[PDB]
């Protein structure tokens, strides 16, 4: 059988931190918010 | 004649005793330097011989005959590989008896075939009794969860040779089963297709009386049902 | 697929050995566009593929994971530009 509990954990901890800091770097730099 | 019967029990069948499939193993007959006392012990030697060519030709068949790709769980079905799996382990204190033989042939030659003969015949009575498991098996399209009441009413007899052999290849096929309900009970993941480990959200899943097994009561696999929907849902 | 239909059998470890190597390139594949955000393609058998930016190819592994490293490596690759 196959599993990821070891292979998509420390992958996932990447891919969320990615997409939140994208998200970050929209609003506190390039201000959407104000246009 | 002695060597060549070894060979032959061992499954590779001689000139001397030739192989047939509707007949097993027959010697080749009266000539005037043999007479039936020989013969005789020969034959009943012979017909242990011919049980185990057909033991090893259905393991055989039975596993490793497919990539793994229905609804079949008696020409394929993990069920049927297991106990293919256990029979072979059973049956290994033949081969080493048959190792014995030919070493203690080799140390003097001149060992009658009565030698041969008491000394296999802790096997002599134990070989028809298993037979008739398989042949149930093969028959009545035994599939599923089936073959282990099948093995285990015959495991609760009043031989112990019968009860140990039968004993090892329970284990192997209830190993198949733990297996599968060691995962679907704490997470829900199954690993079997079209066939049941007696169980089959809210759907799709169904228990059956008929599925489980006699000897294991109804109000335990309830509760297993229970668990592996609680899980599945949250 | 054969791993997880079937481990009750003595041709386990066989298939195991050989798929545990056999996953090893494209696992680093998936270690790159995530990790250093350069885009690593090998022969078209690599599951991804290469102003408004959608310029990026997309046509067994999870496809649970698949399209979040394809957002995952996109959002650095616009940055790259």
């Amino acid at each position: 059988v196959l599993m990821k509990r070891s292979i998509t954990a420390p992958l996932a901890a990447h891919i969320s931190l990615v997409n939140k800091a994208a998200v970050d770097y929209f609003f506190v730099e390039l201000h959407l918010e104000a246009h | 004649m002695i060597h060549e019967l070894l060979l032959a029990l061992s499954g590779y069948p001689g000139s001397i005793f030739t192989w047939n499939k509707r007949s097993g193993l027959q010697v080749s007959q009266d000539f005037p330097f043999l007479h039936p006392s020989e013969t005789s012990v020969l034959n009943r030697l012979c017909r242990l011989g011919t049980d185990y060519i057909r033991f090893t030709e259905f393991i055989e068949q039975y596993t490793g005959h497919v990539q793994q790709q229905q609804g079949q769980g008696g020409l394929h079905g993990i069920y049927l590989r297991a106990f293919c799996t256990g029979l072979d382990s059973v049956l290994q204190p033949y081969r080493q008896a048959l190792l014995d033989l030919e070493q203690e042939f080799l140390g003097d030659p001149h060992l009658s075939i009565s030698h041969v003969n008491y000394f296999l015949d802790q096997f002599q009575l134990l070989f028809p009794s298993v037979m008739v498991v398989v042949e149930q098996i093969k028959s009545q399209k035994i599939h599923g969860c089936q073959i282990l009441e099948t093995v285990y009413k015959h495991s609760c007899g009043g031989l112990p040779p019968v009860r140990s052999a039968l004993e090892k290849i329970l284990a192997v096929c209830h190993g198949v089963m733990y297996k599968q309900l060691s995962a679907w009970m704490l997470h829900g993941l199954l690993l079997d297709q079209h066939e049941e480990f007696f169980i089959k959200s809210l759907k799709q899943f169904s228990l059956r009386v008929e599925i489980l097994p006699s000897y294991i009561p109804v109000r335990v696999a309830e509760k297993i049902l229970f668990v592996g929907e609680s899980v599945q849902m949250f | 697929q054969e791993a997880l239909h079937n481990c009750s059998n003595e041709h386990y470890p066989v298939l195991l050995s050989l798929l545990k190597t056999s996953c090893e390139p494209y696992t680093r594949f998936i270690h790159d566009w995530v990790y250093s955000g350069v885009f690593r393609d090998a022969y078209g058998e690599f599951m991804i593929q290469v102003k408004l930016y959608w310029t990026h190819g997309y046509v067994v592994f999870l496809k649970h994971i698949a399209h979040d490293i394809y957002v995952c490596g996109k959002t650095i690759n616009l940055l790259k530009l």
